[PDB]
RNA sequence: ACAUUUAACUAAAACCCCUACGCAUUUAUAUAGAGGAGACAAGUCGUAACAUGGUAAGUGUACUGGAAAGUGCACUUGGACGAACC
RNA sequence: CCCCACUAUGCUUAGCCCUAAACCUCAACAGUUAAAUCAACAAAACUGCUCGCCAGAACACUACGAGCCACAGCUUAAAACUCAAAG
RNA sequence: AUAGGUUUGGUCCUAGCCUUUCUAUUAGCUCUUAGUAAGAUUACACAUGCAAGCAUCCCCGUUCCAGUGAGUUCACCCUCUAAAUCACCACGAUCAAAAGGGACAAGCAUCAAGCACGCAGCAAUGCAGCUCAAAACGCUUAGCCUAGCCACACCCCCACGGGAAACAGCAGUGAUUAACCUUUAGCAAUAAACGAAAGUUUAACUAAGCUAUACUAACCCCAGGGUUGGUCAAUUUCGUGCCAGCCACCGCGGUCACACG
């Protein structure tokens, strides 16, 4: 039952984990793109055809913040995909920015901020995702007040929906079997279920990162 | 034996089954080395046509060639099967007629 | 409840044990008295022989 | 209360007391022979922590499983000495007995 | 516990095995002071 | 013939006739009995006949036996809580001893029936699968459903070989 | 064997060691040569055994002899001693 | 094989060797003579319990390994080929 | 087993061997159709094509499925508690690692001793113990306990590093073995991956091709193979002359062979 130790399996494991931390690729290498073939030279993978247009016309977040005093702290940044989709003001209020110093133009890095999606401001600041996307736009200072003007519409929404055919019949049968005599209709309380949009910013802290294998 | 003795000894240990000349295989291929005859044991008398072949496993064995008349020669390939020749002591292999170089016996 | 009943049963059996042991001693004492009487005679007769 | 040791309560015979504060106990269980369908004793050795070193070779002991093994082989502790070797007290009457004879008659204390 | 003859080969091998253990125990202690000395030097 | 006196004891039928199924509290059972004396006859019969039946129904309970250690036979059970149940068996027959421990430490017939009913639910008649686990292997066995192709060939219209031939 | 640094108006950067294996150690296969065992219709020498087998047979052990075998010592009956007297 | 002569040896002392048809070929303990007693022969047939041992003949009181004051030894002890018998 | 043949001049007992039953591979000879199931001998070497993508960039996936059986008590139960799913902080549940306890193949004892295999103490350190004929320690063999599971993924147990250049993914080829399936189609069904999704991808899989290996149902035409002394169902006449040959066992053939052709 005494298992024979495998030392090389543990040695290489530590060496691999270490090298993944010392030779890790930077955002400048990972998220570079050849604008003629529209492929990431790091991996040589083609971008999706639906992204080709914006990659050529739109700017990344730190292609904008690299031109500002403190990388645009306390400045509002929106996204074209948000402007086209939602009428309500959607933006990040930048709070922290870790620029990638290896970029020749300081056009890569990370960013933190406070999200305000569709006029609902989040209570706490969290890391911004899609910072490497060609989608961001900087809000001029003189346009900030008008841009952020929002009136909350009435939240009147459906509170209860009927059970499907079979489930309803099975709940009414249990009532009669137990003896309870009532004519009320069983209904599902969907007020607790808050359906958020599919393009709502996800948690960047839980998102992974590309591995080092370069092409 | 007593119940205590039977428990301490356990079930009978099946004697290992012995592999015959074919090593538990239906047939073996071989190369003819020499062809000769052997005289059977009592009370029989004949000149039974046998040959020595080198089996694919590397062992060389004497194999009886059945039928009336054979054309086997050295450096020929034959298929051998089990089955002892009851007359010839120690000949436990038989050449298959109609396979590789060994042809079917000619009618009458 | 079952454990209490078991202890009660053991107590009842113990009372029967004491009664049985008391009777056995009475018989033991009687047998002992007879053995001692026989032994005393043997020793006396044997002591006289050596004297 | 939860313990990771498989055997929670086991009675055994003390077979060795040469380790410090550790009594070596032989525990026997009845195992069915599948062919003969007769029960034969199967014995296993258990190390039991004895803090007071009050265990003697040949005495019957009760071992309680420790919450976690204190040593590589010590997974139990001496819970109680059921029968002391040569100094047995009859549980039924509570009187000292040598074999099948009472050293003190149960009728002494009524 | 056991009733088995202690022949020469066993008796001789058991003597060495005890000697080897005694020689190894002493080495375990000579790798204790050397480690202690180095630790004291760091301070 | 089968070896030993009373060979019936070494039969699965006899071993399964024990009615004493200890509760989960019982962990150890020490049987102290004397080899001679008329007052210990029942304890000797109980060790000869009934210990095999008790162990068969309680495989994980340790039963240990001690000979001629005390003037009288007795049983002692060690429960998981730490309680010790001493049962004096002097003068009692092997049948009385067996009935006694069933009452004080044996599961009642209701408790056993319930456990057996829970096992019944493990095998679901409607489930299909190998015969080791289920009654039927495929729906094709149920009459009215399309039989298995191995027994009754399917129509050419329902076979993929000709489905694509009619289309092309 | 091997080092705690740089940095700190948001915060991060830096971190990467060498030692084995040899014609040694293990287990087999092949054999100059030397021997056994078994098998095998009609070879040679003697006749040891089976009848009291022509010295009853055999066991252990020792010595001796072309070969079976011979002899000593003890032991066995898996030999016999003819079963009233003469 | 028969006759004669004479050694080792048979004896004593002190150490080895550890074998036998060491077999009354019938294991130790307890109990039975009832019934089908019971293949044959031998020294009638059995019960309880326990340890030891045996599973066709030959190879084989052998080979190898291990132990032993044994070194031409003893103890433990196979396999391959062979036969349809051996007993 | 409902047993049978065979020791001998003969009888009884014991005993081995073989016969009769049912399956799987391979060989000879022979072979019409349909449906279904199953399908390299080899952990030996492999030409060529394909088998992992998805998607407004990030991520996620390629850690699965599929394959093989080299090695081999890592698989089961309990305790404890990661990761993962339940949108999300919960919640507890579900699922399930590492760690701890217990359990778990075969043959050989001509493998009988292993040689540090234990305990106490906060530590320092002290004690000398621990396993083993109820089989330790070893050698040999083998995937297993099959709704499936375990192990492996060219070799060096591992894989930083070396040898070196990898089909034990599908189809296919060489060598090798008694052992011999197509270098088809499609993502329509189900399953998996990805997407918010319409959808996209998949040699998983589905539907076909090949093969008496098996089962099932047919066939107006079209039947072969083995056997015929006894066990054991069934031989006429010739040739051969202990020759040629036959036999599972006992045996047959020496000039009248129901045993060979
Ligand atoms: N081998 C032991 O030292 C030993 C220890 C305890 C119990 N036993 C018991 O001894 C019997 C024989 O066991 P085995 O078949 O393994 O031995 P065995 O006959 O194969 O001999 C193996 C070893 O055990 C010894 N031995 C043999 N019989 C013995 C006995 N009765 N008592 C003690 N030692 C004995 C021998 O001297 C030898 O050294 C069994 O009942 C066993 O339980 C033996
Ligand atoms: S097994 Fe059910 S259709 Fe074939
Ligand atoms: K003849
Ligand atoms: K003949
Ligand atoms: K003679
Ligand atoms: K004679
Ligand atoms: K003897
Ligand atoms: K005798
Ligand atoms: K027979
Ligand atoms: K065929
Ligand atoms: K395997
Ligand atoms: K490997
Ligand atoms: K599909
Ligand atoms: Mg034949
Ligand atoms: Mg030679
Ligand atoms: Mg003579
Ligand atoms: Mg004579
Ligand atoms: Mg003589
Ligand atoms: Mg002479
Ligand atoms: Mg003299
Ligand atoms: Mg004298
Ligand atoms: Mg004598
Ligand atoms: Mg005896
Ligand atoms: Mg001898
Ligand atoms: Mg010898
Ligand atoms: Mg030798
Ligand atoms: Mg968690
Ligand atoms: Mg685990
Ligand atoms: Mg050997
Ligand atoms: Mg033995
Ligand atoms: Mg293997
Ligand atoms: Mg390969
Ligand atoms: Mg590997
Ligand atoms: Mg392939
Ligand atoms: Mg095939
Ligand atoms: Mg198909
Ligand atoms: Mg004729
Ligand atoms: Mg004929």
């Amino acid at each position: 039952k005494k298992v024979r130790p495998r030392l090389i399996a543990e040695l290489a494991r530590r060496v691999r984990a270490l090298r993944e931390q010392l030779n890790r690729p930077r955002d400048s290498q990972l998220y570079a793109v050849d604008y003629e073939t529209l492929t990431r030279p790091f991996s040589g993978r083609r971008l999706p055809v639906r992204a080709w247009a914006d990659v050529r016309r739109e700017s990344r977040l730190l292609q904008l913040l690299g031109r500002l005093p403190l990388f645009g702290l306390g400045r509002l940044v929106t996204r074209k995909s948000w402007l086209w989709q939602h009428d309500e003001p959607c933006y990040w209020r930048l709070t922290r920015v870790r620029p990638d110093y290896t970029a020749q133009n300081l056009d890569h890095g990370k960013a933190w901020g406070i999200l305000t999606f569709k006029g609902k401001t989040e209570s706490e600041a969290r890391e911004i995702e899609h910072v490497m996307y060609h989608d961001w736009r900087l809000v001029p200072k003189h346009e900030e007040e008008a841009f952020t003007a929002f009136t909350p519409a009435p939240e009147d929404s459906l509170a209860s929906v009927p059970y499907p055919p079979l489930l309803r019949a099975m709940i009414i049968a249990e009532r009669q079997k137990n003896g309870d005599t009532s004519t009320e209709e069983p209904m599902l309380n969907v007020q607790r279920i808050r359906m958020e949009p599919w393009d709502y910013p996800a948690k960047q802290e839980d998102k992974g990162r590309a591995k080092g294998t370069p092409v | 034996a007593t119940l205590n003795q039977m428990h301490r000894l356990g079930p009978p240990k099946r004697p290992p089954r012995k592999l015959g000349p074919t090593e538990g295989r239906p047939q073996l291929k071989g190369v003819v080395l020499c062809t000769f005859t052997r005289k059977p044991k009592k009370p029989n008398s004949a000149n039974r046509k046998c040959c020595r072949v080198r089996l694919s496993t590397g062992r060389e064995a004497v194999c009886f060639i059945p039928g009336e008349g054979h054309t086997l020669q050295e450096h020929q390939i034959v298929l051998v099967e089990g089955g002892r020749t009851q007359d010839l002591p120690g000949v436990k292999l038989t050449v298959v007629r109609g396979k590789y170089d060994c042809g079917h016996v000619q009618k009458k | 409840e079952l454990m209490a009943w078991n202890q009660a049963e053991n107590r009842r059996l113990h009372e029967l044990r004491i009664a049985r042991l008391r009777q056995e001693e009475r018989e033991q004492e009687q047998r002992q008295a007879l053995e001692q009487a026989r032994k005393a005679e043997e020793v006396q007769a044997w002591a006289q022989r050596k004297e | 209360v939860r313990s990771s040791v498989h055997a929670r309560w086991i009675v055994g015979k003390v077979i060795g007391t040469k380790m410090q504060k550790t009594a070596k106990v032989r525990v026997t269980r009845l195992v069915l022979d599948p062919y003969l369908l007769k029960y034969f004793n199967k014995r296993k050795t258990y190390f039991a922590h004895d803090a007071l070193q009050q265990c003697t070779v040949g005495d019957i002991v009760l071992l309680r499983a420790l919450p976690v093994p204190r040593a590589k082989h010590v997974k139990h502790e001496l819970a109680e000495i059921v029968f002391k070797v040569g100094k047995v007290i009859d549980p039924v009457t509570g009187k000292p007995c040598a074999g099948t004879t009472y050293l003190e008659s149960p009728l002494s204390s009524e | 516990l056991y009733y088995r003859r202690a022949h020469r080969r066993f008796v001789t091998k058991k003597a060495l095995c005890i000697r080897v253990f005694q020689e190894t125990q002493k080495l375990k202690k000579r790798r204790r002071a050397l480690k202690a000395a180095a630790a004291a030097q760091k301070q | 013939p089968m070896k030993g006196r009373f060979p019936i004891r070494r039969t699965l039928q006899y071993l399964s006739q024990g009615n004493v199924v200890f509760k989960d509290s019982v962990k150890v059972m020490t049987v102290n009995y004397n080899t001679h004396g008329e007052l210990g006859e029942g304890a000797r019969k109980f060790v000869f006949f009934n210990i095999p039946q008790i162990q068969y129904k309680n495989p994980w309970v340790q039963i240990m036996m001690f000979k001629n250690m005390t003037p009288s036979p007795f049983l002692r059970f060690y429960l998981d809580s730490g309680e010790q149940v001493l049962v004096d068996v002097e003068t009692k027959s092997n049948k009385e001893i067996m009935e006694h421990i069933r009452k004080i430490l044996g599961k009642n017939e209701e408790t056993l029936r319930e456990e057996e009913e829970e096992k019944k639910q493990l095998s679901h008649p409607a489930n299909f699968g190998p015969r080791k686990y289920c009654l039927r292997e495929c729906i094709c066995e149920v009459e009215g459903q399309v039989p298995c192709p191995s027994l009754v060939p399917l129509p050419k219209e329902m076979r993929g070989k000709y489905k694509a031939a009619l289309k092309a």
